[PDB]
């Protein structure tokens, strides 16, 4: 989280937290209510975001569900949706924490290696993440979804 | 390491579950207590050296530790003791800000007892020093922030013991 | 006086910039797609990575700017190792999660291929860590004369 | 941050090396400002000759913003 | 590196005085433009890879530059060109955020013209590639934010030229 | 400034600014009005604040103005007040920038060596900065008082 | 070049060419006629081998040519086969030189980055090169097919 | 560094064409010369130290440079001179085996002139010593290989001067 | 001691003690009587040397005993003279051993960081060391005054 | 570096002659001056910080060099300036002990002129500060040793000028 | 030179010379007169020592001066005597400096390689140096001969 990241940087420099870091922590603490609202909406509608994002992704990149594609078959499609659900949950964790350290640790470091081993298109995964972001932004208010989409954008950029 | 937010996130992740109501409640509690922690951290960062100074003065000055033959006799040994105190203050402040004690185990307590036992360092004396550090920090930081700081300093003392 | 000796067949392999970096001179006036010495420097960079971080890194983890500067010759292998050690990836993996003395001991073993002789070295790097920080501890270990000789 | 591009020639004094040593014999490198003093001290102690030094990055007399 | 704020502070400090109305107005202007700068930077970070990919598609791909005998022919040189374009976009974003091209001068325009001349990189070709990147970014972000980013893009392009 | 620190961190990681850093920059640019107001207040009322802080510092440690001290006589006391005014200017620079980078660049790096050279007690300097912070807090608004006191305390810690 | 690799290794060890290395160079130069015959055959039969390998690759991985794929479309298929021809020419270069270094230099280093930027499936590229190797083995003698199989498998492994 | 084979491959790749008849013939010519090149390399490897011995005897010894006040006077400087001539011989052998001077350009002459100018090494004397290396090697290996060996050595001399 | 210094240097160079080092140890073991005489004179004038040097330091720098001074109060003055006695004893050990190491390890390495915590003026303590040096030189014969003054000035330079 | 003994040895070695009368008498003179050199070096080391501390005041303190806008206003720049002054003083001490300016030419003058020029430091002001250090050096040391130290410091001034 | 070594160590540790180092310097300067006397005796007896040691070495190893040997012929004998004179001069430099540093720098580094290049037997060179040492010790007082024996044995051991 932001607390851990600031602590790590401060200890790497061998110093207490600077006024900038402390002000960032206090601002995050003050704004945590909106973050919890975002997490509540995402968790409550998570089946809806996953369903609609999977539909849009399959429509936009049908070769994924075509024969020879990675997501071919009912089981492969289910695993596709499962990975989408993991990424939505990680997005929620990052939104709550105010920093994308948990997302990076859980589902971004080595993701290239894992998906290369599994035979999955990382760009297709990023497209799925983008679809989830669009659905969630439609589900939330303008500014709220506006600053919720930052973590979706981080995941998309890190995967693609 | 891990803060309270990191702990909640890790528990939810290891169970493979989204943040439920209880996790939201704990996050709300941490957010409620966050401004207090930031204030205490700012105070201690502003007054880092002083608190160490009065901690030593109330605890270790003009004592067998600072006499010839103690572990804090020589100037180099006094510098080492001061460095130990500054580590403990810094990491207790870090734990106070993070709301978690994982950092102390990761950095300080993971080898510190074996370190002092190899060094010959008096753990009873260092426990007394940190215990005095408790009240010295509490005076500047208040009552409830003082309680949190005392919690982390008691953590350090128990790890030393 | 044998610090610079290399362990032929008895120790680990040693990597050097013995060959000229590709593009170092304008003698290869553009083109020359089969300019032979670039796999050597790529292996050198990957071996420096394997040295500082005992394993290979992942895709997003490599320091592209430092790699290209070392390949171009703007900095030496010592500065490349310095930047890899000061990289926040090393900080997160090997520095932060560890007891401070354990971290410094592993760092010394990693950046000199040598466990610390004892409390004199440990005290030096420990004062460095307490006073300045991770960056200055790495800087001190890199700039120690023993590192220069070895 | 302020960077120094330095070209120097450092000779060997103790052993006759039989491996290609021109690269570290005559070279130019980009050393940081915060390391320039100690690098210069090392080169002088090794006996090298500082052929040239330039401030590749930044501008002289920068009170703030030198990072 | 100097941003707008650091440039103002340096200008004040070199004369040695406090903050006057002259720097007061420019600080007001920067605080006004900060919202647009942050939004444009967010958009750029969101669509960084797509921007460079489509700029390469509409500016260099399927031309003599990527053709055999072109500077962007080999796979290694293609990857290096893509990396350079990514660096140009990222440092352009940094300059847009900071309201100054001093960062571009310090971390981009140092040893770049000479390096490209030595390596035979087509300066004009890089120029039109950067112009295509600027056009794509302006279309993606907006007229005013796009123009503000394109100012630094044009500055870096000219400095390399 | 804070934006400069975020840029340098992002460059070190070879990545774009994190969403948290972007939010921090946005909040700082929004609060630039309040920070600029605090800077205007301190610039307008620096002389009274510096004089009050110097008088309190001297009455607490009259040794400096006392014979044999580092700042003895009217000229040396004027130099002492000049130093305190310099550091008040530095604190205004820091508050307007939102970061301690200008403070470190101008008057904290090598300051220990410089005051060892001058013989001045750096702990006395820190106490003087404490008095300046208290006088400023009394003079200006409470809400902005915390923001000013953040950088005042940073100066205190670095000086000590 | 086997001679160039031997020179590089000898310079790295700071020694003259070993008797064994000189013997290997001698044997390679003696067999250069047979080695270059394979390159002549590949250059002559480039079109049929490329087209047949492309058709077999599309049979094995229809998703890539399906809509939404990298190779979908006449122009995309044309450029995919163009890259096929590039890799065949690189394999001919390698078989001529006796070393995989020209292959790794022109068409193998940075291939991951290039195809990630283009969206191409590196796995599909490796499968296509496998099909090319099988076709070349069919069109050549068992010994010559085995000899070229070294370069083809090197390219396959470096692809994935 | 590019040998004859690498030069042919690079020439073909620049136009992006398969190996034509001309490249076929050049590769065959290099294969024809390969036996002579390998024999000369083996002989020079066997007699490397001796060749340097007669070269220094014929060129430098009993001169002002070897006498006190000359660059080769000190035992360390004489050993350095021997090592430099060994480098010249070995890299000329490398150029002979490769059929190209690319290795000599990239490694031997990258900064040799600058370092000699810095250290005060006598360029005229070192050129004369390399020339004497040329005659001795030509005598040892015969005129046929000695011609190309002298070609490479004269390339080194021209680059150094 | 001189023996330990020579042994450490010889060990670091991985050699036996030099003939010059052996001759230095020979001269030291011969002059051990004179150095013992010097140390005994210092130990005799212990309570007088420190008292006089402290008196001169107080009359030179009234601020130390003036209000706001580091050593304000009789207890602080007594502790200051205790540090005086400690440094005199260190000098005694150093002159006896013929090496500054017993002085430095007990009371020189990190002394600035040890006294920064206490807030005592480092230059003030150096002045006190100087004054003790003149008192010892006055109460000491000519040549051995120079012999002890070498070590006293070494301590002065390292601490000041 | 080079001492008096090493300098005379190298000068004799240049012609290859033995230690003639001039070499012997120079060695004897250095041996005679050795005790004075040692005493002066010890005196300098006893209070070397004091020399630079007072010299900056005598030359540069309360001047346009330390004034805001000058090249010494910042604490960083002033600490760098005093670092240079202290290193120059200690190097002059080393040169006085060695009885030769070769250590000066090898450990300071190599590159400082262009370093200071690039950094914008004023050569006139730095030379003035060195001179001011020199007078108090002479006052604290004596007459003959002070003269020798002034000779070395003036060599440093000439090198920086 | 001990002065050179002490200054190098002082620079490397970044501080002024220790009092013990200054004591070593002054003792070396004191013994410089006796060292100069030894050097004067050696330089006076250079001709007789050179001739006698050369004749003894020739008798010990007449093959060196025998036909087909390196030293055979008047010119080769003259060069052999020149090498003897050079090494005696280096020994004189060492005795004057009090250290073998000048000898090692001038004529004892790479000597094995240089004599391998010239074909001269390093065994013969070492035996010649031993003969020169014996002649010089016979011509010089025992204590002075013992002092010069250090340099002679250092040269001999580095030869062998
Ligand atoms: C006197 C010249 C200066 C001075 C002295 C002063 N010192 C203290 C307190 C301490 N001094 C020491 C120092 C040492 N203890 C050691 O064992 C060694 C080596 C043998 C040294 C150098 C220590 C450890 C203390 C702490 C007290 C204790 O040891 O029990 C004080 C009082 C500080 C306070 O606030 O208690 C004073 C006044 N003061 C001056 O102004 C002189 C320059
Ligand atoms: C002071 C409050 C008490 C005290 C301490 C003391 N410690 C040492 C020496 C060391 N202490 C450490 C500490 C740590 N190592 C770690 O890894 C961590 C952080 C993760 C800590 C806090 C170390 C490494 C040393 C050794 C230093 C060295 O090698 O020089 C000393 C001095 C020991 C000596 O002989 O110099 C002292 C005095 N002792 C007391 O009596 C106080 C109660
Ligand atoms: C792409 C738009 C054009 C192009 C690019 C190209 N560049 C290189 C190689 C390098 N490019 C740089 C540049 C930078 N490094 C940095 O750190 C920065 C930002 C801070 C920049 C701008 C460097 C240093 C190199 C390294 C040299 C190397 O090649 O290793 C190449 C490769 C050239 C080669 O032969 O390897 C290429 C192809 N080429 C085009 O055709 C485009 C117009
Ligand atoms: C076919 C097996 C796969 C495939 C091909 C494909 N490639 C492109 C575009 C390009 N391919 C290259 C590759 C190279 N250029 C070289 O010089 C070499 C090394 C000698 C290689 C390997 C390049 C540079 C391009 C850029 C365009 C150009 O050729 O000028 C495409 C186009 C994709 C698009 O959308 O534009 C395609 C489709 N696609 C697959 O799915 C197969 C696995
Ligand atoms: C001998 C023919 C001449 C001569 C030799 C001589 N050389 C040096 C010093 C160096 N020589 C080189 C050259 C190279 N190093 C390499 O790696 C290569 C490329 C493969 C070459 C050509 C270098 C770099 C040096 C610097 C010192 C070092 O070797 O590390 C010296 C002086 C050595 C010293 O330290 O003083 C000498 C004497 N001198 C003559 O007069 C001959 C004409
Ligand atoms: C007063 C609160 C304390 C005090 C002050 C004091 N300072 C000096 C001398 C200097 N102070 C400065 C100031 C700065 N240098 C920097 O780099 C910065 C920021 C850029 C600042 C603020 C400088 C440059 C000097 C040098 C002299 C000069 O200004 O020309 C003195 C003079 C001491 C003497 O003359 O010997 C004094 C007295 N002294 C105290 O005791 C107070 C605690
Ligand atoms: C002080 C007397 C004057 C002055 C100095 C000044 N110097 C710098 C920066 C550097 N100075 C050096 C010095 C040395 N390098 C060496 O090798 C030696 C001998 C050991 C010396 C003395 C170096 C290396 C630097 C580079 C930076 C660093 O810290 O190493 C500055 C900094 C300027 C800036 O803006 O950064 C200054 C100010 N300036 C004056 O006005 C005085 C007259
Ligand atoms: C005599 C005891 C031994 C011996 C002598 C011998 N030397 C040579 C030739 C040379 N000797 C040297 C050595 C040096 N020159 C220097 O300047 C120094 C630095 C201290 C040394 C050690 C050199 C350089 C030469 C080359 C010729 C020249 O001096 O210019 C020879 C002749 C070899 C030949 O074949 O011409 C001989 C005979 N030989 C022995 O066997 C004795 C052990
Ligand atoms: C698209 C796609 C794929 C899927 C590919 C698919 C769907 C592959 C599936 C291919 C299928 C359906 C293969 C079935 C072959 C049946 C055989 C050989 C039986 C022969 C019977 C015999 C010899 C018996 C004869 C008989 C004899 C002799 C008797 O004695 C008695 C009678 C009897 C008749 C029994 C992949 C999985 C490759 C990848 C992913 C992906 O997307």
């Amino acid at each position: 989280s932001i607390v851990t990241k600031s602590i790590v940087n401060a200890d790497a420099e061998a110093r207490y937290l600077s006024p900038g870091e402390l002000d960032r922590i206090k601002a995050f603490v003050t704004g945590g209510a909106a973050r919890l609202r975002i997490a509540e909406t995402l968790t409550g509608s998570r089946e809806t975001i996953v369903k609609q994002a999977g539909d849009r992704l399959f429509q936009k990149r049908p070769d994924i569900v075509s024969p020879g594609g990675n997501a071919y078959g009912e089981e492969m499609t289910a695993t596709c949706l499962r990975d989408m659900d993991y990424y939505l949950r990680l997005v929620t964790y990052g939104v709550v924490s105010g920093d994308v350290t948990p997302i990076e640790e859980i589902g971004l470091v080595g993701v290239r290696e894992m998906y290369r081993s599994l035979g999955t298109p990382i760009e297709a995964v990023a497209q799925s993440v983008r679809e989830m972001k669009e659905v969630a932004s439609g589900l939330m208010s303008s500014d709220d979804a506006a600053e919720a989409s930052a973590y979706f954008d981080f995941v998309i950029g890190k995967m693609s | 390491m891990q803060d309270a937010i990191t702990a909640v996130i890790n528990s939810a992740d290891v169970q493979g579950k989204y943040l439920d109501g209880a996790a939201m409640d704990k996050l709300k509690s941490y957010f409620a207590s966050g401004e207090l922690r930031v204030r205490a951290a700012s105070v201690i960062s502003a007054n880092a050296a002083t608190i160490v100074k009065e901690a030593v003065a109330k605890s270790l000055l003009y004592s067998d530790v600072t006499r010839p033959g103690g572990n804090m006799y020589t100037t180099r040994r006094y510098a080492a003791c001061i460095r130990d105190l500054d580590y403990y203050l810094r990491y207790a402040t870090y734990a106070m800000l993070a709301g978690d004690a994982s950092i102390l185990d990761e950095r300080v307590l993971n080898g510190l007892k074996e370190t002092y036992n190899s060094l010959g360092v008096p753990i009873s004396s260092t426990v007394q020093a940190i215990q005095a550090i408790k009240e010295v920090t509490a005076s500047l930081v208040g009552a409830d922030a003082g309680k949190e700081m005392g919690v982390y300093l008691d953590y350090i003392c128990s790890g030393l013991s | 006086s044998a610090v610079g000796e290399f362990p032929g067949s008895l120790g680990a392999k040693v990597f050097r910039l013995n060959g000229g970096l590709p593009g170092a001179k304008v003698g290869k006036n553009t083109g020359t797609s089969v300019k032979f010495g670039e796999s050597s420097t790529q292996a050198l960079i990957r071996a420096a990575y394997r040295q500082v971080f005992g394993r290979d890194l992942y895709e997003g983890q490599r320091l592209s700017v430092a790699e290209i500067q070392l390949e171009n010759g703007d900095i030496s292998v010592r500065e490349f190792i310095k930047r890899l050690a000061k990289s926040e990836l090393f900080l997160k993996l090997y520095w932060a999660p560890h007891y401070v003395c354990k971290a410094i001991e592993y760092m010394h073993r990693r950046l000199l291929g040598r466990p610390t002789y004892g409390r004199q070295e440990m005290n030096q790097y420990f004062d460095i860590a307490s006073k300045q920080g991770f960056y200055a501890v790495v800087e001190a270990m890199i700039d120690s004369k023993e590192y220069s000789d070895a | 941050m302020r960077m120094f591009r330095i070209t120097a020639c450092v000779p060997s004094q103790t052993r006759i090396r039989t491996q290609r040593e021109l690269q570290n014999t005559y070279f130019t490198k980009l050393v940081p400002y915060d390391n320039w003093f100690r690098e210069q001290q090392r080169i002088m102690k090794m006996g090298g000759k500082i052929v040239k030094v330039e401030l590749a990055t930044g501008r002289p007399g920068t009170n703030a913003g030198l990072a």
